Order: structure tokens, then C-alpha cells, then sequence
């Protein structure tokens, strides 16, 4: 068996959404309406690739 | 019975018995190969049916 390829630590850095769950809960309904397009593109990628390494972008 | 009737009746008996003997020997050989290789209709032990598998999207993506 081979070696499990993994992206570099700097290939995973990004600005995280550092707010609490009640903030997301309060914004969820408008958030779902406003950010649908990138959100659904990402979820399409995850269920098609079945590989988190393939949807990092 | 005349000697020609018995003589040619014997040939008919011999043909049937000889053919059956050949088929009996083939069956032993065919059975030996099917059991050792499992590539024939005999000794075909069941495997799980793949039409029982659910192919729809699952609750989580990695599967």
C-alpha cells in the first residue's frame, strides 16, 4: 500500500469565522439565502468527490 | 431369433452402453473442474446480491 497524500499545513490556512453558535443560529436564515451559490457548489463537490482533499478550494 | 437380428441388436445395445460410459466419464471430469474453479453452473455457492445496496446520497458525504 502507498502513502496517504495530505495537503500542506499552509494549504489549509484560511480566515476562520470565529463567532459562536448562537450568532450563526441567528444569522442562519439570511445566511442560507445569501451564500447559497458557493455553499451548494461546495456541497456538490463533497458528495461527488467523497474526498475532503479534493474540495479544499 | 435369427443370428443377424441378435447380432445387430447387440450392436445397438453396445452403442447405447458405450455412449453412456463416455458421458459418465466426462461428467466426472466436468464436475472436477467446476468444483476446483467455480467457473460453471455447478458448485455455484451464493454471494450477496448487489441490488440490495443503497446508492442514494447519504447523510454524510464520504461513502
Amino acid at each position: 500500500p502507498g502513502i496517504v497524500e495530505l495537503p500542506s499545513l499552509e494549504d489549509l490556512k484560511v480566515q476562520e469565522v470565529k463567532v459562536s453558535s448562537s450568532v450563526l443560529k441567528a444569522a442562519a436564515h439570511h445566511y442560507g439565502a445569501q451564500c447559497d451559490k458557493p455553499n451548494k457548489e461546495f456541497m456538490l463537490c463533497r458528495w461527488e468527490e467523497k474526498d475532503p482533499r479534493r474540495c479544499l478550494e | 431369433d435369427g443370428p443377424e437380428k441378435n447380432y445387430e441388436r447387440t450392436m445397438a445395445i453396445l452403442q447405447i452402453e458405450a455412449e453412456k460410459a463416455e458421458l459418465r466419464l466426462k461428467e466426472l471430469e466436468v464436475r472436477r473442474l467446476m468444483r476446483a474453479r467455480g467457473d460453471g453452473p455447478w458448485f455455484h455457492y451464493p454471494t450477496i446480491d448487489k441490488e440490495l445496496i443503497d446508492h442514494s446520497p447519504k447523510a454524510t458525504p464520504d461513502n
